[PDB]
Order: C-alpha cells, then sequence, then structure tokens
RNA sequence: AUCCGUAACUUCGGGAUAAGGAUUGGCUCUAAGGGUCGGGUACGAUCAACUUAGAACUGGUACGGACAAGGGGAAUCUGACU
RNA sequence: AUGAAA
RNA sequence: CGCCCGUCGCUAGUACCGAUUGAAUGGCUUAGUGAGGCCUCAGGAUCUGCUUAGAGAAGGGGGCAACUCCAUCUCAGAGCGGAGAAUUUGGACAAACUUGGUCAUUUAGAGGAACUAAAAGUCGUAACAAGGUUUCCGUAGGUGAACCUGCGGAAGGAUCAUU
RNA sequence: ACCCACUCGGCACCUUACGAGAAAUCAAAGUCUUUGGGUUCUGGGGGGAGUAUGGUCGCAAGGCUGAAACUUAAAGGAAUUG
RNA sequence: UAUCUGGUUGAUCCUGCCAGUAGUCAUAUGCUUGUCUCAAAGAUUAAGCCAUGCAUGUCUAAGUAUAAGCAAUUUAUACAGUGAAACUGCGAAUGGCUCAUUAAAUCAGUUAUCGUUUAUUUGAUAGUUCCUUUACUACAUGGUAUAACUGUGGUAAUUCUAGAGCUAAUACAUGCUUAAAAUCUCGACCCUUUGGAAGAGAUGUAUUUAUUAGAUAAAAAAUCAAUGUCUUCGGACUCUUUGAUGAUUCAUAAUAACUUUUCGAAUCGCAUGGCCUUGUGCUGGCGAUGGUUCAUUCAAAUUUCUGCCCUAUCAACUUUCGAUGGUAGGAUAGUGGCCUACCAUGGUUUCAACGGGUAACGGGGAAUAAGGGUUCGAUUCCGGAGAGGGAGCCUGAGAAACGGCUACCACAUCCAAGGAAGGCAGCAGGCGCGCAAAUUACCCAAUCCUAAUUCAGGGAGGUAGUGACAAUAAAUAACGAUACAGGGCCCAUUCGGGUCUUGUAAUUGGAAUGAGUACAAUGUAAAUACCUUAACGAGGAACAAUUGGAGGGCAAGUCUGGUGCCAGCAGCCGCGGUAAUUCCAGCUCCAAUAGCGUAUAUUAAAGUUGUUGCAGUUAAAAAGCUCGUAGUUGAACUUUGGGCCCGGUUGGCCGGUCGGAUUUCCAACGGGGCCUUUCCUUCUGGCUAACCUUGAGCUUGGCGAACCAGGACUUUUACUUUGAAAAAAUUAGAGUGUUCAAAGCAGGCGUAUUGCUCGAAUAUAUUAGCAUGGAAUAAUAGAAUAGGACG
C-alpha cells in the first residue's frame, strides 16, 4: 500500500563482453584514475550515452525549437557548473565530442592527486575512505564527486583530523604511548 | 464497494494539494461540504502543508477545537472541511483573512487579505429554480442557496454577498467581454478576459477567451468563473494574475529574484 | 392414450413403443373448426354434428381407478429374413 | 555379392 | 575396400488401437423429491385499554327506624377494541440429494501394430555410375526383406541434334 | 497458291545480359533494401507424418481436412576440383 | 545505442536451423559474502485445511445515572463533580486479503438519468396541530414500561437464559397552545326579480387521483347567447400576465376529494439578561440534539458509441416453459420481458453468430527496442468479484454483509452423550502443496479512519526481526626512503656522475583510519540501528574475495604430474584409444567482483512472422484445371484561369542601440477579400450596417447578420487540421548538494530578536466520442414512357 520506492541503476554492460581492445583501453583508464571496478567505468560510460543521445535528438531540432534551447541551455549549465565542459563551449558538438577521460579528470581523486595532496591517485583513495580530507566544510569519503568548482575553490585536508591538524592520530598517540612506556 | 467509501489512500488524493508520496499510506479524504471533492484544500493540507502552523492532524484537532478559525462566519471545527474556491477564512490569531482562490500552476493558493475583503467574497451560480410556494431561488457553486434575487440574474452570473448572511452585496451578468478565472483543464488559474464564446446547441458551451498579452484559449463554460467586469477585479488577485509564462520566460523571473 | 426425449450400430430402409420421464377424474365454461338460403340495370338469416386445445372449482394426490393391457439394457454363439 | 568402430 | 536400404534379433523410451456396458473430476441439465427463509389466507396462546356489570357488605351523608346516595376487596357475565408468538393455507424465490442425458479435462489396461534411439548382431545388396534389369510418380497385384511385375505419366535421363 | 512489306493474336526460338539470382540459369525467374500495380493459394529446419484421431465422400480400394508426443544438428540446393 | 559470430563441405556460394551473445522490479537454486542507504516477500502447485492469540468499538459541557463505585457538593434538597455496567444514538456496508469466477461480460475512454435512491455534512425551509372544530383536551407539560440493579436461580458445556420486585428517557405510545385578509358554498333575511343579503365550514405541510394554467408568427372587420368592464348603456375598450428548457404532461400555482394519517420541538448544557401592568408575571442570549421539503456534496444503480486472447477437428444459433417486438397490468426506488395476460413471428449469423478452451479478472502500466513491434501485466493506484460451495433474508440510508443470521452440501471441534459452537483468500503462526516464499514481536509516536467525541479504539497503518528478490554508495589496502633496470639533459673529461625519472624488490620504517567494540549523547512512542566522537581497535599469520574459465566463437598455458575413447569434460564444434594445450590435481594467467554461475520463461538478435519487410522453377512451398458467392481491388472526365487589392513571416537598405532593433523597403513565403457568365440560403427584425446619409471642412435619411432570436433549404460518408478532455503514481524531463548516488520534493537567504524567500514546472496521452477550417483524394443519390426547378 505504501507506494514503492522508485530504484534505477546508473550503469548499463557491454552489449558484447569480450573485446580485448576494449578492456585494455578501460583497464588503463582503471589504473591510472586508480579505479577498482568496471561497474564505475560502465557507469559513467552510460551517464555520456545518455546525455549523448539527448544532445543527438536535440541538434536533430530546428533552431529557435523552445525545448531545444531550454533543455540545451540547461544542459550547458549543468556541465558548466560541473565543469566536465569548459567556460567558452556552448554550441552542443563539444557536448557530442566530450570523453570519460574528462569526466575522470573531474573526479575527486585524481583532482587530489593533481592538487598534491596524494602523492598517487590510490593515496588519494585511501585518504578519502580514511576521511583525512574535507572538500567544504564537511567531510565526504566517496571518490566518485564530480565537483562544481566551488568545492574545488574550498578544498583543504580534514579539519577533524591530522594533515588538517585538531588530532596528532590513532597510530600517533599510540607511538606517543609507546615512547613514553619507553622512556619510563 | 457495498457502500460509501471512508478512506482515501495518497495517489488516489488528487495532484494540486501537493500531498507527498510518502509519510504514510493514507490521506486525508475530505468529508462532504457544499464542495466537491478535488477541487477542494482541506483544513488539515491547509494548515500542515501550506503554513506549517503545525506539523500533525493532532496539533490541528487542537486548533480548530479552541477556535481560533472561522469559515463563512463560521467556526467549521472538522479537520477535513472542504475549503473551496474562491472561499474566505479569517484567523483572529494574526489577525489574518487567507482566501483560497487557485495559481496558474495549477494550485490552491494563499491569498492573504483583510477582513472585509473576507467578509465579502463571490459566487457562481450553479442554477436558478422555483422554490415550493412560489419563492424564486438560486444556488451556486459553494452549496449556498438563496432566495428573492433579482430576476435579472440568471444563470453563470456571479454573486458578491454579505458573510453574515447569504444575501447579495451585488451581482455581475454573464455576456461578452468580462473579466474571469478559470477553474479547469490546463488553464487552472488563468483570468482571460471574455472574447467571444459559441454554443453547440446539445452540450458543451464554449468560450474564446484572451488574457492582456493577446495571448488566447479556449475553455469551457462551466469551468470559466466570472469575476466581474474588464479591468476591476472585484477582489484582490495572485502572484502571476493568471499568465502561463513560458518555463524560460519564469527561470529568468526566479534568476533575476535570485 | 397425449406430451417430452431417444444410444451404439446400420444394408441409411431401420434400430425405436429404444431407453427413459410427466400427465390422465368430476363439474361449470371458454376458442376454433361447417352445410344451406341472402343482394341495384364487407355482411346477415337458418340447421346439426364430433373432435382438438385451454381455463376455473372440486377431491382423504385419487383418476388408462373394474375389464383390458410391452419388462428392459450391454454382449457372445448360430441361422440372414418371412 | 559384400568390405566392422574412431 | 566409398556411401547406403529394409526385414529379422537384443536393450530402452514415447505415443496410438484395445475388450473392459472402463474408472475418476468438473461444468450445463430434463424429470422427481424438495429444505430454509420471505409474501399472502387464517390462527390464536398470551398480554392489554374502554364500556358498562349486579351483588356478598365496610365508610360516611340523608327518612336517622325499616329505608336511601356514592365510593368501595370481590366475582362472574357481556360486549367495544389494541398488540399478539406457536401453528398455519397458497404463492414466488430456490440450496441439497437421487437419476439419466450431455460437454469438456486427466487416467488404468491382457494384447496388437508403429515410430525413434542405441560403436562395432544376422540375411541379403534395393539406391547413388547406364549402380550392373535408367530412375522416379500414381494405381493394382505378389512375396522373408529390401523389393518385383503390369498399365499410363515425367526427366529430376544415359539424348536438347537427321533437310 | 506463291513473293515482298506491314499489321493483331497464338506454340516457341537465336543472341545478349542492361537487369536479376545462391548458382544453374531467365524476355522474365526483369522493372525488389533506391524495398507498395491488383488479387488468390501455400511453406517456416529435418524426421515423426501426410501418421493418429474426429468428421466427411465413396460399394470398396481409398480420397479431402489433418495434429501431437518423441527424436535430431544437421538434412537439403547449385556449382568447382579430385 | 539500425552491429554479429561458430557449426552441414575436400573446399566454395546458399537456404535453413541450431548453439553462442546482451537484458528482465522473472522466478528457483548453488558457491560465497565485511560495510552504508532503500526494500520486495506463500500469487504460481491447494479460492487446500487450520490449533492458538489479536484484528471495531464508541461520549461530551451538553439524551437517560441514587453504581448499596469513588472524590467532595457545602455555588447549590433533586441531582447538579467524576463515574463502571446498562438503556439509547452512531458506526460495524470503510479498511485489509486473494484473483476462484468472468472472453461484449468485467474494464478503459466516452454519454444520459427529460428514467432513479441518497444516511451524512453544507445552504435555505414547517403563524394554519383545540377536529359536534363550547368544555369534546394539563401545555408553567401527559402516559407506559423495561433494562442496568436486588435477589431466586436452572445446564457439563454456550457472549446459554427463565422466574419475581423496582426504576429512567431524544427508548416507546400520545399530545393543545399566534395574526390578518380571500373564494366557495350555503344561506338566514329582504324577497327582489337589475336582484340585494347578515351569519357559518374550509383552507399549513405531506401522499394519491382527476382537471386548469404554465403562452406568446401579423393587421382590421359582422354581430350578438347576454350590452361585461363604466357609461354619451351613443359604446371608448384598450388595460391584460406566466420563469426556465435544446425540447416536457418541466419548475410552480389553483380548483375537488382522498390518507388506515405524514411534519409542524413535551429534548439538552451554559449564562443568567431586561419591562414594569411588583406577578416565581412578561420577555432574553451563546449553543448541542433532532426535524418536512428543495438544492448541494461523498456516493449508488442503470445507460449511449468504440474496443477483448486462441479456436470452424464448432455453421447454423435462439424461441418448449421469453427468444424479437407491441398493448394492458404488476413489481421496482426507478425505465425496461424485470415478470405476467394476450397478440404479430420474429431476432443474430462468413463483416465468424453460437459452442469449446484459457497456466484469463480487466485497466493505469513493466521488460525490450532505430522505427514498426513482440511479450508480460494475480501482484502497492482505479474499477470488478468473493469470504469453504450454493441459495435466502433481517436490521439498516447503504449489505444479499459472512471477523451477521437460516438451511443444505463437504470440513472440523467440545461433551459430566442430553446438547453446544465454527467458518484466516485479515496479522502473526502451523500442517500439507511443492522448485518456489519471513516473527505466533512493539506501538498507535506519526498517515489516516471511526464514535456521542480533541481525551478512547484501530495486526488499517508505522516500527523493529528474518531477508544476497531486486537497486545506491563503497573497504579488503596504501606512503617515504634502501639492492637493481631505465629516458630525456648536461658535461660529451673514456663505460663516470648520473642529477630527477618510474618501475623491478625474503627491504625497512612510519604515520592511517575503518570493520568491530561507545562511555555517551543523538536516534526513536521506548527503543535497536545510521551519523558524531571519546577509550579500545592493522603490516599482512594480518582483519586472509569469491565465482567461472584457459583449443576456437571467447581473453586467458605448447607448463608439471596423473589418466589411457576408461574415468570424465563440453551450450555448438569437439577433447580422451600411454607425450591429453579441453579430462583429475599443482602452479601460472585472463574475465566480473561481494557478487559469479546454473535451470526454465520472455524480448532484442530475427528481414527465422516480414504492414514497414520473408519465400514459393530446382533449396519446404503455385490448388490437376475451370466457374463462382461473400471478401479485397476497380478506366478518364464535371473549377482551370487570370486580374485586382489587402495585410502578416522571412531576410534584405538604414543599425538611426555600441554585437540589440527600426523604418520606404525593393523580393520571396505562405494567408484574407473583389471581379473575371463564378448565389459563395434568405424573410422577419431591431445594429440598420458598412449609413447614398455633408452640416462650412466631422452633418439630419443608404441595401439585416459584421451582434444576435428565430422561418428556411440544411443528399451521405471516409479523410485531414485545431481545440476542450483524457486520476494519480510511473515514463521523459526542470530545479533541488539525501555528504556523491539511487531517492525524495525539498530547500535557500537574513540584521539569525521582528524574520525574508523561488518552489513542487513542462511534455506525452492510441483508437473511439464532441466541436472543429478545408475541400484534393475514394466512392455516394440527383431531372429522361420528367409525378422537373425556378413561378
Amino acid at each position: 500500500p505504501r507506494a514503492p520506492r522508485t530504484y534505477s541503476k546508473t550503469y548499463s554492460t557491454p552489449k558484447r563482453p569480450y573485446e580485448s581492445s576494449r578492456l585494455d583501453a578501460e583497464l588503463k583508464l582503471a589504473g591510472e584514475f586508480g579505479l577498482k571496478n568496471k561497474k564505475e567505468i560502465y557507469r559513467i560510460s552510460f551517464q555520456l550515452s545518455k546525455i549523448r543521445r539527448a544532445a543527438r535528438d536535440l541538434l536533430t531540432r530546428d533552431e529557435k525549437d523552445p525545448k531545444r534551447l531550454f533543455e540545451g541551455n540547461a544542459l550547458i549549465r549543468r556541465l558548466v557548473r560541473v565543469g566536465v565542459l569548459s567556460e567558452d563551449k556552448k554550441k552542443l558538438d563539444y557536448v557530442l565530442a566530450l570523453k570519460v577521460e574528462d569526466f575522470l579528470e573531474r573526479r575527486l581523486q585524481t583532482q587530489v592527486y593533481k592538487l598534491g595532496l596524494a602523492k598517487s591517485v590510490h593515496h588519494a583513495r585511501v585518504l578519502i575512505t580514511q576521511r583525512h580530507i574535507a572538500v567544504g566544510k564537511q567531510i565526504v569519503n566517496i571518490p566518485s564527486f564530480m565537483v562544481r568548482l566551488d568545492s574545488e575553490k574550498h578544498i583543504d585536508f580534514a579539519p577533524t583530523s591530522p594533515f588538517g591538524g585538531a588530532r596528532p592520530g590513532r597510530v600517533a598517540r599510540r607511538n606517543a604511548a609507546r615512547k613514553a612506556e619507553a622512556s619510563g | 464497494a457495498r457502500g460509501p467509501k471512508k478512506h482515501l489512500k495518497r495517489l488516489a488524493a488528487p495532484h494540486h494539494w501537493l500531498l507527498d508520496k510518502l509519510s504514510g499510506c493514507y490521506a486525508p479524504r475530505p468529508s462532504a461540504g457544499p464542495h466537491k471533492l478535488r477541487e477542494s484544500l482541506p483544513l488539515i493540507v491547509f494548515l500542515r502543508n501550506r503554513l506549517k502552523y503545525a506539523l500533525n492532524g493532532r496539533e490541528v484537532k487542537a486548533i480548530l477545537m479552541q477556535r481560533h478559525v472561522k469559515v463563512d462566519g463560521k467556526v467549521r471545527t472538522d479537520t477535513t472541511y472542504p475549503a473551496g474556491f474562491m472561499d474566505v477564512i479569517t484567523l483572529d490569531a494574526t489577525n489574518e483573512n487567507f482566501r483560497l482562490v487557485y495559481d496558474v500552476k495549477g494550485r490552491f493558493a494563499v491569498h492573504r487579505i483583510t477582513d472585509e475583503e473576507a467578509s465579502y467574497k463571490l459566487g457562481k451560480v450553479k442554477k436558478v429554480q422555483l422554490g415550493k410556494k412560489g419563492v424564486p431561488y438560486v444556488v451556486t457553486h459553494d452549496g449556498r442557496t438563496i432566495r428573492y434575487p433579482d430576476p435579472n440574474i440568471k444563470v453563470n452570473d456571479t454573486v458578491k454577498i454579505d458573510l453574515a448572511s447569504g444575501k447579495i452585496t451585488d451581482f455581475i451578468k454573464f455576456d461578452a467581454g468580462k473579466l474571469v478565472y478559470v477553474t479547469g483543464g490546463r488553464n487552472l488559474g488563468r483570468i482571460g478576459t471574455i472574447v467571444h464564446k459559441e454554443r453547440h446547441d446539445g452540450g458543451f458551451d464554449l468560450v474564446h477567451i484572451k488574457d492582456s498579452l493577446d495571448n488566447t484559449f479556449v475553455t469551457r463554460l462551466n469551468n470559466v468563473f466570472v469575476i466581474g467586469e474588464q479591468g476591476k477585479p472585484y477582489i484582490s488577485l495572485p502572484k502571476g494574475k493568471g499568465i502561463k509564462l513560458s518555463i524560460a520566460e519564469e527561470r529568468d523571473r526566479r534568476r533575476a529574484q535570485q
């Protein structure tokens, strides 16, 4: 009787499974951007495919089609707001062209690595999941973020964890107690 | 099912109350009254999901029972009474008077107004007849049944009422070139200044109607609601005045009012 | 006796009253079914028969009231039949 | 006239 | 020394025919019995209002002595009525049962005749070359088996050809 | 009756291959993925099976209609070299 | 994102199928499984049976309270506080569960009730109730129980009940009390006769019948049956009034009666207010309850058009004893074969009737896709049906009620054997069925509902538990330096450095928090969980990621041992008969990953269902041939043409705005109108319109649609355009930082004391139905021995 909660995925499996080209390309991407799951890769490709289908079946339409105008401008707006797209490419053909590599570089983990708080994208991953980070004034422990660039301006380490101070560390206190006992 | 209904689920409750599909799988059924089921606003959804003056139906029953509230100049101490179209409600607390009208987005608005704008209302005549003992009478769109009006007052006209009695302050007939208000369809909330009409004798009197941006449309003569004459409305009107701008125009509006 | 319904098989003719069921009195009525005589250069009068159908009322549910008056079905062997 | 199984 | 056909023989399976007036299940249903309520004809325990109803005789009021006025515990008796269950006639509604008929859905079965499958079974060698009687089609007959023969037809023939 | 030329309708023919087709081959077996002139009938892997049953026609022989279970990865068409 | 691959051959092209492949809110199962969030869940087989326990009861200020119940009135002598039980009134017909039934039936859209009921709410609404109407009768108000209770008690048992004594009412049965006029009758009386008359009964509401009115295209004349108004009795005669409806015998009003008699307050809580004719006189408020009629609202029942799966190994079906219609009547709340009496004999059918089957309730919708589509859809929302099968019925506004009665049928229980009580397809739970499916839990905190009512109740519902059904997020590990190997550049001083690389590592160190433990607070009805953070919690032996596979399609061993066409593997092909790249083990390696496989159904693939869009010479397939009905399809033609203008969109000068917007714009583009033999309905009207109407340059008077009511011819369709409307959820999609995300519809901003503030769009909605501009296309009758139009 309680109206059932909608659920819908955010990915789609490959049509044809075993294509060595596909597998090696997406492995390159996983091994450079520090990923664990072809699930994640398929997910991002599925989002890209959705927006690309929209792009196709929108540029099919004439100019000044108010549907085209509103939806394409909103699409531009969210793509510039997330930063996968630039601040000067709003012609919808760049949208036809955009890349999973663009999505991945706009993710948080490799962003962290570019900003230099990691020394390795995997170091960024473990820091994210161990909460040695916050993008605004609230901690986040998810790599897949799709930052909105205000976060980018506002990045810092976790205030409530070392590398932003406020505590020496669990094993830090452990080592300190160890040396206190040694001196004792 | 063997008798009258008593319950009401969500998702059979109408759209324009904006009741949420979560929060318990049952909804407030409007008990019978001077207005229909669907084009009616229960006081529970009013107080609990328009003002947030309360949070729960228990609180709302406390309010209705302590009688800060009154409709038609009467307390009306039921939690699910139909607050219909055009209707007046008066609150001693805050000394407010809310009016129940529509918005162009297809919703019951909340029109803050004064005590005299409450003390008069509007009512569409639903029909006219001759009661027993030769008493001509009429009946409105809010179940109000009134005796000895002007013979000039005929069907599809509108009346402005004292609200201390069911008597008339004045009336306005139906004819080409009069200001109206829409009730039914995609045009829920429009105000579109009758330009002409058409009969189709046998059913569905239709009316061609356009608002002051030249923008025209067509509506059913029982869904329209005449509010007086062109220019002056007999009441104060809500934000928009029944315009239905484009999605992009409204986007720009709010982006100007960021 | 009337009404209802009727298998397999068949030489298509039969089987078949198949099987199997219902009803049937008395009294008072009602309907239809005929013959002959009738018209200025649609119809009337008049006579007598049995049938069939139906309806009321009735009865110690009885009634082809005595007499009279088929038991049937599914299969085999055998000869075709009279 | 026939000519084993993979 | 290729491939290949059918009978016969063993093993396993699937379905079909089949005596058994076969068996079940369900539905529709003639006829018959027909509950149970409901409506209508009565019924009348029972209770109960009114109308009187005369007196066994108290009380007091009056001829104060018989006698007289009304109330009174009493009981018939009479009608004037109200409601009234059990029971009850007839009617329409009609569960269930019995019996047949009928419609579909599954199912047992002596035996019989088939089909299929299965590494190496027997008998032959019909077919593919002119396949050793050119093949096949229909029809009829014949025989262990493929199969043969007759009548007509075709080429998918072994001939596109006799001025 | 012949000859020439032409004509309409017929049995067919010689050559091409624009066109088509899987190929043989074909003046349609063409004007079909640049997919539509009109209509009818039939087929949907092979076998089981044109079997079983039920109707229906016939003296019969048999015909018309006509499945399923089950089994199987092939059978089959046209051409090439051997 | 309109995709293919392997397999018949010695090889080739093909048909043609198979298998592979991807997905499923499609199920089951296996092996495994650390975390956050959301959550389905005994439908499939049995609508099979069910123990046990709950699931609907209910009161205020205010219907009845002496509880011999409890506080205390002390403002109350009758109570007047509270208050079980009981009477009463409501409701128990909603919810919830399942999908057995049902194939023009439900249902979906779409119409009607001018053909009906409707408690409840909501708005209005009962001067008329003394019926020999004068004593026939209290209206500062009338009669009756009866419960509860007292007690006697009776059965083994029952929500079993009798017997006797009380008492109450908004329970029952009854019951008067307020106007004025106005017509009829009578009708005293005068009697008049032109004829005048006092006085008396009636009339409210409601039901039933009969009757009238309830309207109205146009103007005059002759009179009277008798002048009728008032009279000049020469006749002036006018005056007249009726709403809605598309349209009614409509609304509604009145005559005359009918009624076994309907309603017209004997009810209740508060507050006590005013006149004095100083009377418990007379008047007075805010309410609750109920109440006749009408309308309204939530409903309900019938109802118009359209539309449903497979079947002809079902072609005739229906009507005895209703099938089709009609008349009259009955019943119904209402029309009507709904039923009867009588009567005519019809009605449906290849445009597939009727019959059968359905692992059929239907729809909103789901998977899946370029389009077209195919399939599923019991299943959270809508409408239907049912309560073990059937039938019936009481109460009620509302049930054919089943958590209500009666019976029968099959089930099944307790018996102190006489009798008694039941129907989980409600929540839990159990048996059985199976491939296949949760706790005999907490709470009404919310969402809502119900009652007399804020206060109580609610397995409706929420909560938690089981839960790898499905979805979201995402740990299992990392980082510096130390032994090797590099790539640029510099020195080009050799092969020295290699500054720095980026890895290879029985290298080493740290910091680094999580899972789990939480003290706690927070969470929530109470919690248990999430988040928060103390304190405790790693170096891999730590805290240990599985599931499939390695010959191909199809990525991943020419590795080791074992086996020897055996055991076994393998979807398809195939491997294995002593060197197995397939088997069984070790090692390694690839795929996906807390999931992966397997079995079955279904979609894409599949142009292997082919309308789009299949094949038919030989691959399966053209009927032996012809005729022929229905069906589908069916030659060409009937208005073209040009002119004339008009004004809109698009650009196009000028940008006269510093890349916005304008003009004469040349031109195009489609649109409106006049004429070219082109009536392209007109009569009444008022607008008379556009007014020929003109007053001196802004005046007095043109031809009806351009507004409208009608009279009118309006021969038929299909088609096509536009609009109203199509319940939400869903779907697509706007905005939105649930810490991202799935989600949801919230949120955001303050001077953070007054507070401010956008939102919750929009789109889609098939056919069919209504209106709708058009008039090409397709047919479609038209006036021919003219019953022919204008007349």
